C-alpha cells in the first residue's frame, strides 16, 4: 500500500505549516478570549473579599 | 421557500419528533431505544453495502471474493480472478451485450 | 437580551484560514518537481506530439471501473518494448 | 483591523479553556522554600519566563492531531495523521523542541560507555513518537479495509438483500470497528501529548533565583 | 430631595427595597464578613433580575 | 455615550416633585442597556457560502478519486461506515448533558461571578 | 558628462532640506527612527517641534513615547512641546503603559520637567490603570529613573512606591552590568530614603550592594549602610546575606 | 421483506398529510408551485389558507402574486384570506408591478370580489407608481380582465383606463389565437362602452374584430358595431380599416 | 508613519511641484516645457537602456549585433554568433574568470 | 424616518410666537440633511491590498518568465519603452480639461437639472 510519500519533506512541512499556524491562532486569537473571560471571573473570585472589604471601609453610608 | 428557511425547519421536524421506532410501533419487538440505534446502524450499512453493489452490479471485484460466484456467471468475466484476463473477456462481452 | 446580537453576524471563518490554506496549497503547488504521473519533456517533442500520445494510460483511470485496471485513454502505441 | 465579538461562556471557549488548563496541569511550577510575596514576585514571574510554553505546545499538538485524526472518520475522508511525513514529522518535531530546549540550558554544546545506550534509547524517542500515531492511524484504517473486502464478498456472491445473518455479523463486526477508530483517534493525540509534556518536561527545569538578602524576623 | 436620593438607588439597584430601613444596620458590623446573612443570599439573588 | 448613571442623577435631578414618580419609568428606560433587536434573516453569508460550496467541491473532489482508486467500492463502502457513525451519534449523545460538562470545564462558567455584595457599595 | 549630472542631482535633490520635507507628514514615526540612526541635527529637531505642536493633543500613546525618547536622544528640548506632550499624557493617563511611561519619565528627568497634575497622573497610571507586574518587566535602571523623578520633584505617592519597589529584585539587578547596577543601587536608595519608604524589596538593592562592596566608595557605602539602618527597624530584623544553598 | 419494508415506509412517511406539514414554513412558494404542477386539492389548500393568515399583511410582493395565482388555479376562495390579500395591496400598492397586479385582479375578477379601497389602489398603482408601458409588455387577455373588472363593479377611473388602452394594438392582439382574441375584442369593447371612454387605440380592437368578421355573429357584430358608431363621433371621424401598402 | 499616508504626501510633492525643469534652471537651454518633456521622455529610454544593459554586461546578445564588439572581447564567447559555441567558451572563461 | 417637511410643519406649528425667531435655527438644522462626517482612515481595505499584492504577485511573476524569455533583455527593455509613456502621459495629458470633456460626454452632466421652476410650487 501507500507508505512513503511522494516527497517526505513536503508531508513534514505541510505538518509544521498546520502546527504552526495552530499555535499562531491559539497564541493570537483563541488564548486571548480565553483569558478575558477566565480572568473576569478569576479576579473577581480571588478580590471579592478584599474587594468588599475596602469598599466597606470607603463608602462613608453607614 | 426561503431556501436556508425552509428544509431547516423541515429537517428539524424529521430529526427532532420524526420517529419511527414509535409511529411505526416497534417497541413490540425491541426492548431499549439504546438496541433500536444499535441496529438502525446496522441496518444503514447493510442497506448502503447492497445499494453501492447493486448500482453497478456487473463488476469484477477489486476485494478478493472467497471462491464464490454471483449467479449464473461462474467462469465469465465478473469471476475471473485474473484480470488482465477479464478485461479481455469484458470487452468481449460487451459487444455481445 | 443580546442573543439577537449574536444571530446578525452568521458564519465566519477562523480568523487567519486565509494564511493556512494559501500555506497548504504553497506547498503542494511549489514542489520543484513535475506533476506526479508526468515527465517533463523538450518544446521540440510537446510541440510534435499529439494529445492523445501524450497522455498516459496510467494517469486516466476509468471513473467507475468494471474491471480493475481500467484506463480511460491508451496513449502511444509507439511503445520501445 | 476589526475583530470580532465573542460571547463570552461559548462551549469552544469552555473547551479550549478546559484543554489548555489540562495540558498546562501536566508540568505543574513547584513551590519556592520562601512565602510568595511582593519580594518573591519577581523570581515567581521569571521562574515563568525560563519555563517552556508546554501548556501551549501540547494543546497546540492536541488540537492539530485530534483535528488530523477525526479527519479519518469523516466521509470521503483520510486522515493525515496516516501519512508517514505528518506523523512522523510531528513527532521528531516534538523531540527537537525537547532537545532544543535541553541544549539551550547550557550553552548549545551536546551531551563512559553508557552514554551512547542512554543516547539510543533516548534518540529512538524521536521515531517512537511519531511511528505510534502513524501505525495507529495505519493499522485502524487498513484493517478496515481488509474487513470492508471480506463483508462485501457475501451480498456480492449471494442475494442483495438476502442470506442477511451472514453479512449482519460482519456489518456489525465493521460497525464496532469504526467505533474503535472514533477511541484511537483521541487517544493518540492524548497520548502524543501527554508524552509531549513528559519529554520536553525533562528539561523544564532551572534554578530558583530566590532573595540573596533577608531582614528576618 | 430624599425621593429623588431613593429614587436614583432604587432605579440602579431596585433589590435595595426587601431591606427594610429600620432593620439595615442592624446587618452591619465592624468587618463585611461579619455583616448578617439574613439578607445577603437574597439580595444577590434578586440583583440578578427577574428571570 | 456617556453612563448611565449620570443620565439617571440628571434625569431625576431636573424632575419636579409631582412629576417625579410618573418619570420613574422613562429614566429606568432611559438607562437601560441596548440589547439590539432581532433584524432580518439574509441568510447565508458571503463565508457560509463559501464554506458549503468548498465542502461539497471537497466531498465531489474526493468521492471523483475515490471511485477510481483501485479498491474503488471498498473505499465508496467505507463512506456508508463512516457516516453510519455519525447518524448514530446524533441519536446517542446526550446533548445537554454534554454542553453542561463543557460548561464545568471552564471556571469561567462553573461558577458564578462572585464580587461586589451589595452591602458594600450601598449610597445612604 | 555622467559623472556630472549625477552630481549635480546630489545637491539639489538629496539633501537634508528635502529629508525634512518629506518628514512633515507624520513627526514622531520620521522623528524617531532618524534619531535611533544617529541623526541628532538639533536645528533640523527644531522643524520636527513645530510641524508636530498642532497634532501633539490628539497622538496616540505609542507616538508620544516616540516624540519623548526621540528628543532626549537628540537632546532638544521644546519646552512648549513638552507641555503639549505632558498634556497628551496627563490627559490620557488610563491608555499609557509602564513600558512607555518609563521612558516618558526619563525624558523629562533629564530635561528637568514636571508638573503636579503630571506627576501625580504618571503615578495613577502606573499603580491603577496598568499591571502590578509591570515593574518587574522594566528593568531597574529605569524604575530608579522615575524613583529619583518624585524625589527631585519632592511627590511622596507611597502606592508608586510599592509598585516600583517590585521592580527591584536579584532578578531584576542582575540583568545590569555592575558599572550600571552600581549608578542604579545609589539612584534608587538615594530616594527609597528622601520618602523613608523602606519595602520588604528593599532588601534587594540593599544586597546588591552588600554582596560586592569592592566596587563602591566608603562614602557610599557609608550612603548604604544609612539607608540600611535606616530600613532594618522598619522591617523590624536585621539584614542578613544568604550564602546560596 | 425488501417489498414489505418499501411499502410499510411508503404508507407512513410519504403521504399527502406529511407533504402538507414540510409545506407550513413557507407558504407561499410551495402554495404556488405544487398548483402549477396540477395539485389543486380543496382540503389540502384549507390547510394552506390558516398557515398563511399570520403573515399575508407581512409578505412581500412577489409572495402575493404567488398567492392569489395559486389559489386562483386551485379554485379556492378564502374570503378572510382575500380580504388580507386586498389588506396587503391596498396597503404596498405602490410596490406592486403591473404584471403582479394584473394576475391579481384575474383572481379577483374570477372570484368576484373587490373593494372600493382596493379598486382604486390597484387603478393608482398601474397608473402612477408604474411604467406607462407596462401595459404594452402584459398581453390582452389580462388587460381585457381588468377592463372589465372595473366595469362589473362600476368604478369609472378615466386615468385608468387611457392607460390599459395602450395596450391594445395589433402587436398585443396578434399574439392571441383567435379563439381566445375573440373572447378578448368583445370583453374589451363592452367595457368600453361601459364607461364611454372611446381612446385613439379602440380602432386596434375593433379593427381586430373588423379584419376578420367570419367568426363572429351577427350579435356579437351588431356589438362591434355598436362601439365603432360610438367611437366614431367621439373621435370625430370615420372607420377605414388599412389593406397594408 | 503611517504606510499609506506618508508617501502618498511625499509622492504628490514630488509629482506637482518638485520640478527640475525650473529648480534646475533649464529654460536657458530649452524652448518650451512641452519638449523638455519630449526628452526627459528620451532620456528616460536611454537611461533605461544604459542601465538594463550594464547591470548584466557580459552576455552573449540575443539580439543581433550588426558586426562589432564591445570592448576587448572581439573573439570571445561574448561575441561569438553561434550560441551553442559561445556556450561551452562561456563554460570554459567562468572557471578562469 | 419621517419627512423632514412634515418636522418642520410639526416643529413650527407647537411653539409660541414668542420664541417662532429664536427656534428657526433649530428646525432649519433638525431638517437638514445627513452629510455624514469624515471618519478616521482605517486605510487600504481588505480588497485594496489584494489589488496592490496581486499587482505585484503578477509583476513579478511577469518579469520572471521575461527574464528567461530567449529575448530576454529585448523584453526587459520594452517595459522601459512602455513605462516612458505612462511617464510622459502624467506630464502631457490635460486632466482638467479630460475630466470636463468627459461630463459633456454624459447628458446628465452636461447640462444643469430642468424642473421644478419654483413660482409652480409655492405656497402661499
Ligand atoms: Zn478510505
Ligand atoms: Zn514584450
Amino acid at each position: 500500500m501507500k507508505l512513503l510519500p511522494e516527497s517526505l519533506q513536503q508531508e513534514a512541512a505541510t505538518a509544521a505549516v498546520v502546527a504552526s499556524w495552530v499555535l499562531w491562532h491559539l497564541d493570537t486569537q483563541l488564548l486571548p478570549t480565553i483569558m478575558r473571560e477566565h480572568k473576569l471571573h478569576a479576579c473577581w473570585a480571588a478580590a471579592a473579599k478584599r474587594y468588599n472589604e475596602k469598599l466597606f471601609k470607603l463608602n462613608p453610608s453607614y | 421557500m426561503a431556501v436556508t428557511s425552509f428544509l431547516g425547519k423541515a429537517f428539524e421536524k424529521y430529526f427532532y419528533d420524526f420517529s419511527a421506532y414509535e409511529q411505526f410501533g416497534l417497541n413490540r419487538f425491541l426492548s431499549s431505544k439504546g438496541q433500536y440505534v444499535a441496529l438502525r446502524h446496522v441496518g444503514f450499512v447493510m442497506v448502503g453495502v447492497n445499494v453501492l453493489l447493486a448500482a453497478n452490479f456487473p463488476f469484477n471485484p477489486p476485494f478478493p471474493t472467497i471462491g464464490m460466484c454471483p449467479a449464473g456467471w461462474e467462469g465469465t468475466w465478473v469471476c475471473q480472478a485474473d484480470k488482465a484476463k477479464a478485461l479481455e473477456m469484458y470487452k468481449e462481452w460487451k459487444k455481445s451485450n | 437580551s443580546y442573543s439577537a446580537y449574536f444571530a446578525k453576524a452568521g458564519f465566519q471563518f477562523p480568523a487567519g484560514l486565509s494564511a493556512l490554506v494559501a500555506g497548504i496549497v504553497a506547498l503542494n503547488v511549489c514542489t520543484g518537481r513535475p506533476t506526479k504521473g508526468t515527465k517533463e519533456i523538450s518544446n521540440a517533442e510537446y510541440n510534435a506530439t499529439p494529445i492523445g500520445y501524450l497522455q498516459s494510460p496510467d494517469q486516466h483511470p476509468t471513473a467507475f471501473p468494471k474491471v480493475p485496471g481500467m484506463k480511460d485513454v491508451h496513449g502511444s502505441p509507439h511503445h520501445h518494448h | 483591523s476589526s475583530v470580532r465579538d465573542v460571547k463570552t461562556g461559548s462551549l469552544p471557549t469552555n473547551f479550549l479553556t478546559g484543554v489548555y488548563r489540562f495540558w498546562r496541569s501536566q508540568n505543574p511550577a513547584e513551590k519556592p522554600h520562601d512565602p510568595v510575596n511582593d519580594r518573591l514576585l519577581p523570581a515567581v514571574v521569571d521562574a515563568s519566563d525560563k519555563r517552556a510554553s508546554i501548556g501551549t505546545w501540547a494543546t497546540t499538538f492536541f488540537c492539530t492531531i485530534i483535528s488530523c485524526n477525526l479527519l479519518g472518520l469523516m466521509p470521503f475522508n483520510e486522515a493525515p495523521t496516516s501519512g508517514l511525513g505528518f506523523a512522523t514529522g510531528l513527532g521528531v518535531s516534538v523531540w527537537a523542541t525537547a532537545t532544543i530546549l535541553g541544549l539551550s540550558k547550557t550553552g548549545f554544546k551536546f551531551p563512559f560507555i553508557f552514554v551512547p545506550l542512554e543516547t539510543i534509547s533516548y534518540t529512538f524517542r524521536a521515531v517512537s513518537l511519531g511511528v505510534r500515531l502513524w501505525v495507529n492511524m495505519l493499522a485502524g484504517h487498513t484493517l478496515l479495509h481488509i474487513l470492508t473486502g471480506m463483508a462485501l464478498a457475501l451480498p456480492f456472491s449471494l442475494g442483495f438483500f438476502s442470506m442477511v445473518p451472514a453479512t449482519f455479523g460482519v456489518c456489525c463486526l465493521l460497525s464496532a470497528l469504526v467505533g474503535l477508530e472514533y477511541l484511537v483517534a483521541v487517544l493518540q493525540s492524548g497520548v502524543f501529548s501527554i508524552l509531549s509534556t513528559v519529554y520536553v518536561g525533562e528539561f523544564n527545569h532551572d534554578k530558583f533565583i530566590g532573595p540573596a538578602a533577608k531582614i528576618v524576623k | 430631595r430624599l425621593l429623588k436620593l431613593w429614587a436614583k438607588r432604587l432605579l440602579v439597584s431596585p433589590e435595595l427595597a426587601i431591606v427594610p430601613l429600620n432593620e439595615f444596620d442592624a446587618q452591619l458590623a465592624s468587618k463585611f464578613e461579619g455583616i448578617s446573612p439574613k439578607y445577603q443570599e437574597l439580595l444577590s439573588a434578586v440583583a440578578q433580575g427577574n428571570k | 455615550e456617556g453612563n448611565s448613571v449620570a443620565g439617571i442623577i440628571k434625569s431625576v435631578n431636573e424632575t419636579s416633585g409631582a412629576n417625579l414618580l410618573s418619570s420613574l419609568k422613562t429614566i429606568k428606560a432611559q438607562a437601560a442597556p441596548i440589547y439590539p433587536a432581532a433584524a432580518s434573516s439574509t441568510g447565508y453569508s458571503t463565508q457560509a457560502k463559501i464554506a458549503l460550496f468548498g465542502a461539497l467541491s471537497w466531498i465531489l473532489y474526493r468521492a471523483d478519486g475515490q471511485s477510481k482508486a483501485h479498491e474503488w467500492i471498498v473505499d465508496l463502502n467505507l463512506n456508508v461506515l463512516q457516516a453510519a457513525w455519525l447518524i448514530s451519534f446524533s441519536s446517542l449523545i446526550p446533548f445537554r448533558a454534554v454542553y453542561f460538562a463543557f460548561r464545568g470545564m471552564a471556571p469561567a462558567t462553573a461558577s458564578t461571578l462572585n464580587g461586589l455584595k451589595t452591602f458594600s457599595s450601598i449610597s445612604l | 558628462p555622467s559623472q556630472n549630472l549625477v552630481s549635480t542631482f546630489a545637491n539639489k535633490v538629496i539633501v537634508e532640506e528635502n529629508l525634512v520635507n518629506v518628514a512633515e507628514i507624520d513627526v514622531p514615526f520620521w522623528s524617531y527612527w532618524l534619531s535611533s540612526a544617529g541623526f541628532t541635527s538639533k536645528d533640523a529637531f527644531v522643524k520636527f517641534a513645530e510641524a508636530v505642536k498642532p497634532k501633539v493633543a490628539a497622538l496616540s500613546t505609542s507616538d508620544i513615547t516616540n516624540l519623548t525618547v526621540a528628543f532626549k536622544r537628540a537632546n532638544y528640548y521644546d519646552k512648549d512641546l513638552f507641555t503639549g506632550i505632558e498634556a497628551n499624557v496627563s490627559a490620557n493617563f488610563t491608555k499609557f503603559e509602564t513600558e512607555q511611561l518609563l521612558q516618558i519619565v526619563a525624558t523629562f528627568d533629564a530635561f528637568n520637567h514636571s508638573s503636579v497634575a503630571f506627576l501625580d497622573d504618571v503615578a495613577d497610571s502606573i499603580t491603577y490603570c496598568n499591571h502590578y507586574l509591570a515593574p518587574v518587566r522594566a528593568g531597574a535602571d529605569e524604575l530608579a529613573t522615575l524613583l529619583t523623578y518624585y524625589a527631585k520633584n519632592g511627590h511622596e505617592r507611597a502606592d508608586l512606591l510599592a509598585t516600583v519597589a517590585r521592580g527591584f529584585s536579584e532578578v531584576s539587578l542582575g540583568k545590569l552590568s555592575a558599572a550600571q547596577r552600581k549608578d542604579t543601587v545609589l539612584s534608587a536608595l538615594k530616594a527609597f530614603q528622601t520618602f523613608g519608604f523602606y519595602p520588604e524589596s528593599i532588601e534587594a538593592v540593599i544586597g546588591a550592594a552588600l554582596v560586592s562592596p569592592a566596587e563602591y566608595s566608603a562614602e557610599e557605602l557609608k550612603e548604604v549602610e544609612a539607608v540600611k539602618v535606616a530600613a532594618e527597624n522598619a522591617l523590624g530584623g536585621e539584614f542578613v546575606l544568604i550564602q546560596e544553598g
